[PDB]
DNA sequence: TGGAGTACAAGTGTGAGGAAAAGTAGTTGGCGGAAGTAAAGCAGT
């Protein structure tokens, strides 16, 4: 099993490096990770050793391997990396080893194919597991880089950036030792800490609670109703960015939460690109005389007049260009029913961010109260 | 997928060329008040080239030659076992006409026979035949003779003249 | 008459094709198809509103809590006067309380005052029969079903001065036999769980259970579903479950069972059209339309469509659409569970001829799910169908006209506490940003107005002097402590570090930093090839980095300038992972933890196969 | 590269071992070796 | 597992699964206890 | 929304289904001798009753002599509640060795209460989980008349392994309603009748799951309804194109000796062609005595689906329709 | 002024729940009488 599970972890780090532009280093820094791992695998009594490997862990330590090289790549960008099927986590077993493949058991070669994408915080709690048995505290710089993380959250929902900063000096006046929202670890036992110690996870309760005091507590009549309402409204919208399209991957994946049954909502372009990202899932994942056949009947292009050769100039933007559009959208900048539209804003920003970060209302709504509930205790 | 077999597959395979028996039953119990009717596979039959059964019927020269036939293919036979064999014709007795043949071979039969007799051969609408000879004895006594199983039976004639209507002895 | 029948069933489903054709030779569509040719038929709402007030379980015995017809009266018998729509639901704090004319769109009444009687008991079904067209008039009796009783209504002689909704009742015939009944019909006539009866209903509301009854108890069909309505008005009734159908002639002693739905399929619905041959069933997985028999009115099977959804909890009305040639049906199945609803359209035609259309779908709005969808039969190619809903976990009853030409409570209810103590301590923190954005929207002023000066250029030629000082310091630490078997910063200056904004001056710095470390002992990240992960796209320099950045914002920002260039500045200095030890650090640490594994595990710990 | 000839459809075939024997683009069962460049010598006569 | 279990059908054994009751003082958790199983015969035959 | 074809298997739903049935079984026997004094748990259940095969409901037509007598004798809740004890006091028992969320399921399900959460809703297994969305795209987009798109929906859904001959044949409507570069439809329903068509007999003692008879399968006594759609679609194409001999002899090669609707579309292939062979454009050997067969087929061969079950034809109508081809005769 | 306690929130013990590839089983289809001329010992009345 590690001959392949390091052979599928061998596949995803070059994958990384060859096309998402990643320094060569990263390999080097992750097979530290990797063979202290061993380590822990080599400690235990080798008869019924039971070790703990899960497709998540080939997450886990690929997780820390990019913050202790501190970058601002997170799990926001790793379940949107893995739900498109860019890197070999969904169906691993299916492609890459092709002769230990026979020979594993039919338990060994189902771990290996990821079937269910972490969900409910599943990813967090396998780094609480990775940062216990080797010491990612201690020996690497656990510190989360939480600078690239909300610029991220500043342009996904295309805020003013003064809220980057109103941000930080909450996160500073509620914070241990000022900075450092130190990454944690779990060495302890089978039970997943609900006091939100994962560092990750802390900067998203910062962020809720910052967009609502910011706007509710304006004595200075600076952030009007009628800009909600030009927000609430903007971005509550469905564009064809590769980013929405992909965050559109996303909502289709995770069946627990509502707003999963949104393809009725999708529309006529939207459905298009989501046939052409079907080109990128069967490339992952006698009798053959009748499916050539049909195969043949159903040609998997369009029938004529397909859109490669000679299409347009352009017909998809960038998420550089619809921020143009949304700020361009937001242009008027200069009490019972401004707290009404301040519920509609509100709840938008977490849906959106719950399907990024695949964790539950519940796992948000305790996150919620650890924070709020430790903020007021300042003063008193 | 089912796909036809031309004959010339057999050829090559050196196996029969095989159509498919089918042979629906009854099973009325009690007088029909409970019937079944239950289509079984007998295996399959040879089957005679370009018959109604072949592959070849309504078929062109040019088609049989794309069919790996000779152009002017003839048919008539059955391939069996790769080997190409045919039925033989027989000459019978014509059907249904008293024939009145004298034969020693009938004196053999029984004691006062004659060599006389009245032979008919009998086909019901199925091709399926059946002879009865009418044999002189000399007592005036004329018999009626037929095979069944493999034997052969004996009845005397004004038995099945009174048996088959209503008959006085005059008529 | 078509061709192609059973006898026994009969179908049209979704696009195989019918089953069909007469071969008619007369240049007319030789052919006789039971799917009629025409253009698309989409639908349109047009909204209005007409009136207001275990979880992985529902319960099968509520059937309706809203219901509305065009009602006649003892008043328009007599007078000839003759028409008056009504609506009558139940709402209240329990839902007990039990409760009008179309305008030009069906609105409530001038005078708003329903008729609020009272059941101290909350109200299961609500059910006006209708009437039949061999009758002459409308009724004007509700029947009303609750958890503990059974009353019946009538409505009696609303005015014209007043518009006011009196009514009479009857005595509530209570539980005799202690089971809970699921559906009564008109046409007290009852279905008890498992068994029936026949109602005796009065006239008098001055002042019962017939004799004759009967059972369908199946022991193995679990569900508490039952369901009857009189077929074809002969005294006979059809007694449901979600497994059969059972004909039953109370005029006699007979009994059939028509339907029988046990293995692949199960009985959900059954709405009777007023088409008194013709009327709806739907079953899981296929619509029928199975009418009544021209000579003997037992049970006709008719063109039946299938359903392509898969569901527990699937409900189906119909409204008929009465036209010169032919009648529509339109059938609207929806569920408890979603919003969308999908409906099928049939014709019947003179002669027992059914076609069918093709098939749509509609949606709703976006907060709940629809429990009871209610049409109205607007007093009798462009076809136009209204009806009304109520939803679950909303009590708004809306108005939709179909023609053919999301805040959730507990974020609402998280956050304004009602604490007057701490009504200005959260607000400490508020007032603290109107003190330190002042404090900052001049501190990075400072640095505007110095525009490539050499005041500010001492500080980067101090900043790269003092960049080198205190790395070396550390770069020989790493090397005096080296062997230990067993970190990036540039961040240890503490002067300001926050006193130089300007990026292309900037960024030769950075360079010269890497150009002041060329041998070994210390190797550097990038930046240009790295800082794509927030703009998604090639980033050739990162001085246009914040080129794409200042165009994001323009707008929406006081002055546009001083906000982007400190977040460009906050990045790079959170980004400067530069001091990772070189090549003499990760291969003695590969080779050293493998020397602290077995030789059971060097094959194991083998890259670079493929 | 060694060949045979599907009866059927006429396409040349590689068969290696543990492989049916049947053509892969139809399923013909019967199969006829192709000839390679060999020598074979005769006198004309 | 099954390998073994297939060898006690020829002496006549009911091989069926465990109980709640052979379940605490055998070393299995309760709920999987169906792929636990135990052997016991019956005195007559 | 609407149906997966997939074969999806879970264990917490082969628990509660073999739960089911298992107390259906016991709760019958019991009423079974209690009526009487006044081995897979399911597939001993399914020998009491026959499956269709056929239709999806075994309807059986009431004018008949399947008549009965009403029982008056109605069961009331003091019979219930004794009939259902001794049951549930043997049922006690596996219901702790199920999980918690199923030992609840089963007490809902005990009297009454439909489940309202679907058994497919959380299949979370990431490729069953593009099903359930193709599919309800796909629906959805042939309903909103939009078939250049449900072409590429359904080209891309076949191809994923694990789905079934559920949303194969039935929406192959896209083809035939496309015309711009179809493969016309009616080779697609040549290639079902090719591969599907089997001749097995329907076995009805196995449980059956993610095939279901009525438009999928092919067995003996149940002609296929895409072997019969393709007889009726390469019928009417065979009339629009005005080959007739082709299907004349293609429908002449199966004796379908058990139903009747394959008999008159055979009867009816025949008089389409004493339709076109009775023209003449005179204004006379040969062509007089070859109409005068087709006469004679659809005589017998209506006949013939009359000797067989129901398949109710006009049978006056169709004799009224040659008498006309014998006027053109004379 | 003091202590009651009742809550709130933290910490420790313990097996139940969702998953998939192989295998098994479960039931059918399907295959290998117009012949002559002559003697002889054996029967018959
Ligand atoms: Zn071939």
């Amino acid at each position: 099993f590690l001959k392949s599970f390091q052979f599928i972890l061998k596949r995803q780090i070059r994958w990384l490096i060859t096309e998402m532009r990643f320094p060569k280093e990263f390999e080097h820094v992750a097979k530290i990770i990797w063979l202290k791992i061993l380590k822990t695998i080599n400690d235990q009594p080798q008869e019924e050793l039971k070790l703990q490997l899960h497709m998540t862990s080939t997450i886990s330590i690929l997780y820390l391997a990019s913050t202790h090289l501190s970058l601002p790549v997170y799990t926001c960008d790793y379940i949107k990396w893995i739900c498109t099927a860019k890197m070999p986590y969904f169906q691993a077993s299916e492609i890459l080893p092709k002769s230990w493949r026979i020979q594993l058991p039919n338990y060994y070669v189902s771990i290996l194919e990821g079937s269910i994408s972490p969900f409910n915080g599943q990813l967090y709690n396998k780094i609480a597991l990775t940062c216990g048995m080797i010491h990612f505290k201690e020996f690497f710089n656990s510190e989360i880089s939480c600078q690239g993380l909300l610029l991220k959250l500043v342009m996904q929902c295309a805020l003013p950036p003064e809220f980057y900063f109103y941000t930080k000096q909450v996160i500073e006046f509620e914070e241990t030792d000022i900075r450092n929202l130190t990454l944690w670890e779990r060495t302890d036992e089978r039970h997943t800490g609900r006091v939100s110690n994962h560092a990750e996870l802390r900067v998203l309760s910062y962020f809720m609670l910052t967009i609502n005091w910011m706007l509710s507590f304006d004595r200075d009549r600076q952030y009007p109703l009628k800009w909600i309402l030009s927000l609430t409204e903007s971005l509550t919208q469905r564009t064809t960015t590769s980013e929405s399209i992909g965050r559109n991957i996303v909502k289709v994946v995770y069946p627990d939460k509502p707003t999963s049954s949104d393809y009725f909502q999708w529309s006529e372009e939207e459905t298009l690109e989501f046939l052409k990202w079907m080109e990128k899932q069967f490339l992952p994942t006698d009798q053959k005389i009748a499916r050539r056949k049909l195969y043949k009947i159903f040609p998997l292009d369009r029938e004529a007049n397909h859109d490669g050769e000679f299409n347009d100039s352009t017909h998809q933007l960038t998420f550089i260009e619809d921020l143009q559009e949304r700020y361009a959208k937001q242009t008027p900048f200069f009490p019972p029913a401004r707290k009404e539209a301040i519920g509609r804003l509100l709840t938008h920003i977490a849906s959106q961010l719950l399907v990024d970060f695949a964790i539950s209302k519940e796992q948000l709504k305790d996150c919620i109260s650890r924070i709020k509930n430790a903020c007021l205790h300042r003063m008193n | 997928v089912e796909r036809k077999v031309y004959p010339s597959e057999s050829r090559q395979r050196l196996t029969s060329y095989r159509g498919k028996l089918l042979l629906k039953l009854k099973w009325s119990v009690n007088n029909g008040e409970e019937n079944l009717f239950e289509v079984r596979d007998c295996g399959g039959l040879p089957v005679m080239l370009q018959s109604n059964r072949c592959h070849l019927n309504k078929m062109s020269p040019y088609e049989l030659v794309q069919h790996k036939e000779e152009s002017d293919e003839i048919g008539g036979y059955f391939i069996v076992n790769g080997i190409e064999k045919l039925i033989r014709m027989l000459i019978v007795q014509r059907r249904n006409h008293p024939m009145a043949i004298i034969r020693p071979s009938f004196a053999n039969r029984g004691a006062s026979y004659s060599h006389y007799g009245i032979q008919i051969r009998s086909v019901r609408p199925d091709q399926t035949s059946q002879t009865n000879v009418l044999h002189y004895l000399n007592d005036g006594q004329v018999t009626f003779r037929f095979s069944w199983r493999k034997n052969e039976y004996l009845v005397p004639v004004v038995m099945i003249l009174k048996a088959l209507c209503h008959t006085s002895d005059r008529e | 008459l078509g061709v192609g029948v059973q006898g026994a069933s009969l179908y049209c489903p979704q696009e195989n094709y019918t089953t069909k054709k007469q071969e008619k030779p007369q240049w007319l569509r030789p052919v006789d198809d039971t799917l009629a040719e025409d253009a698309l038929d989409l639908h349109i709402v047009v909204k209005s509103l007409l009136c207001d007030t275990d979880a992985f379980f529902w319960d099968p015995t509520v059937a309706n809590r809203l219901d509305s017809q065009y009602i006649q009266t003892a008043s328009d018998l007599r007078n000839y006067r003759d028409g008056t729509e009504i609506i009558a639901y139940a709402s209240g704090k329990t839902g007990s309380v039990l409760n009008l004319t179309r305008q030009n769109t069906l609105h409530l009444n001038r005078h708003n005052n329903v008729t609020s009687i009272e059941l101290h008991s909350p109200i299961k079904s609500i059910k006006i029969p209708g009437a039949s067209e061999s009758i002459g008039r409308r009724s004007n009796l509700v029947g009303i079903i609750t958890e503990n009783s059974f009353q019946i209504f009538r409505i009696e002689s609303v005015h014209s001065r007043s518009c006011d909704v009196m009514v009479s009742s009857s005595e509530p015939l209570y539980f005799v036999e202690i089971d809970d009944l699921q559906v009564v019909d008109f046409a007290a006539i009852i279905d008890i769980k498992g068994n029936w009866s026949i109602g005796r209903i009065p006239k008098n509301f001055n002042n019962l259970i017939d004799n004759l009854h009967g059972t369908i108890f199946d022991p193995e069909e679990l569900s508490s579903w039952k369901r009857i309505e009189w077929f074809s008005h002969f005294q006979k009734i059809l007694v449901f479950d979600r497994s059969k159908m059972i004909e039953i002639d109370f005029m006699n002693n007979w009994q059939t069972e028509v339907v029988q739905a046990k293995a692949w399929s199960n009985i959900r619905d059954y709405k009777r059209i007023d088409d008194k041959n013709g009327i709806l069933l739907t079953s899981r997985e296929i619509i029928i339309v199975g009418a009544s028999e021209s000579n003997d009115p037992v049970r006709r099977i008719s063109w039946k469509h299938d359903l392509d959804p898969d569901d527990t909890t699937l409900r189906i009305t119909v409204q008929k659409v009465k036209k010169p040639d032919h009648i529509l049906l339109v059938a609207f199945v929806y569920s408890m569970r979603h919003k969308r609803i999908y409906m099928h359209v049939f014709s019947h035609r003179k002669a027992n001829l059914f076609q069918s259309l093709g098939c749509s779908t509609v949606l709703e709005i976006p907060g709940g799910t629809p429990t009871g969808i209610e049409t109205i039969l607007t007093l009798d190619f462009e076809l136009v169908v209204d009806f009304l809903v109520k939803l679950r976990n909303s009590s708004e009853v809306y108005y939709y006209a179909l023609s053919n030409t999301v805040d959730h409570p507990e974020w609402a209810s998280l956050f304004n506490n009602a604490d007057e103590r701490e009504k200005e301590s959260i607000g400490a923190l508020v007032s603290q940003i109107k003190l330190k954005e002042r404090e900052r929207i001049s501190r990075v002023q400072n640095l505007i107005e110095h525009e490539n000066s050499h005041d500010e250029d001492k500080y980067l030629q101090d900043l790269g002097y003092r960049l080198s000082i205190a790395t070396n310091e550390l770069l020989e630490s790493w090397q005096k402590t080296k062997d230990e078997s067993i970190h990036s910063k540039l961040k240890n200056l503490l002067e300001n570090s926050d006193s130089f904004a300007s990026i292309p001056e900037f960024s030769s710095l950075l360079d010269q930093f890497f150009q002041y470390y060329q041998d070994q002992d210390v190797t550097f990240i990038g930046f240009e090839k790295l800082l794509h992960l927030f703009l998604h796209e090639d980033v050739p320099g990162l001085d246009i980095f914040y080129n794409k950045l200042l165009q994001c914002w323009v707008l929406v920002s006081p002055q546009a300038e001083l906000l982007t260039k400190e977040i460009v500045k906050d990045i790079i200095w959170s980004l400067a992972r530069l001091e990772k030890p070189s090549l003499f650090e990760p291969i003695q640490n590969e080779i050293s933890r493998s020397l602290s594994g077995p030789y059971q595990d060097i094959i194991s710990s083998w890259d670079m196969d493929d | 590269t060694l060949k045979y000839i599907c009866a059927e459809c006429s396409s040349k075939l590689s068969l290696s071992r543990t492989d049916a024997v049947r053509c892969k683009d139809c399923g013909h069962r019967i199969l006829l070796k192709a000839r390679t460049k060999r020598l074979v010598q005769f006198e004309a006569r | 597992p099954s390998k073994v279990v297939s060898l006690f059908r020829v002496l006549g054994a009911i091989v069926k699964g465990a109980t709640v009751a052979q379940a605490e003082a055998f070393g299995i958790p309760k709920s999987t206890a169906a792929s636990y199983k135990i052997a016991t015969m019956k005195v007559p035959f | 929304m609407f149906e997966v074809p997939i074969t999806l298997t879970n264990r917490k739903f082969a628990q509660r289904r073999k739960l089911k049935y298992q107390y259906i079984n016991y709760i019958s026997r019991r009423f079974d001798r209690i009526s009487k004094k006044s081995s897979d748990e399911e597939r001993k259940f399914w020998k009491k009753y026959e499956k269709p095969e056929k239709s999806f409901e075994i309807w059986r037509t009431v004018s008949s002599q399947n008549k009965q007598p009403i029982n008056k004798q109605k069961m009331t809740y003091h019979n219930f509640k004794k009939i259902e004890k001794i049951p549930l006091r043997k049922m006690e028992i596996p219901l702790l060795h199920c999980t918690k969320e199923n030992k609840l399921y089963f007490q809902s399900i005990s009297r009454g209460l439909e489940p309202l959460k679907t058994s497919t809703s959380e299949v979370r297994n990431y490729r069953t989980r593009h099903i359930v969305t193709l599919t309800d795209l796909l629906h959805l987009n042939v309903s909103r008349h939009n078939w250049s798109l449900a072409y590429k929906i359904f080209a891309t859904l076949i191809r994923i392994p694990g789905v079934q001959i559920k949303s194969l044949w039935g929406i192959g409507v896209e083809i035939l309603d496309n015309l711009s570069n179809s493969s016309s439809g009616l080779d697609f329903l040549q290639w079902m009748c090719q591969i599907y068509s089997s001749k097995s007999r329907f076995v009805q003692n196995i449980n059956y799951r993610s095939i279901v008879p009525p438009f999928q399968t092919g067995s003996r006594t149940h002609t296929a309804k895409f072997a019969i759609t393709y007889l009726w679609s390469s019928l009417i194409n065979c009339q629009k194109s005005m080959l007739i001999d082709k299907i004349s002899e293609w429908v002449l090669t199966p004796p379908f000796m058990e139903d009747a609707e394959v008999w008159f579309i055979y009867a009816s292939c025949h008089l389409l062609k004493a339709d076109t062979l009775s023209r003449q454009f005179v204004n006379r050997d040969i062509k007089i005595n070859q109409v005068i067969k087709h006469i004679h087929y659809v005589r017998t061969f209506l006949k013939i689906c009359l000797d067989k079950g129901g398949f109710a034809v006009p049978s006056r109508l169709i004799e009224n329709q040659l008498k006309s081809f014998e006027s053109r005769l004379y």
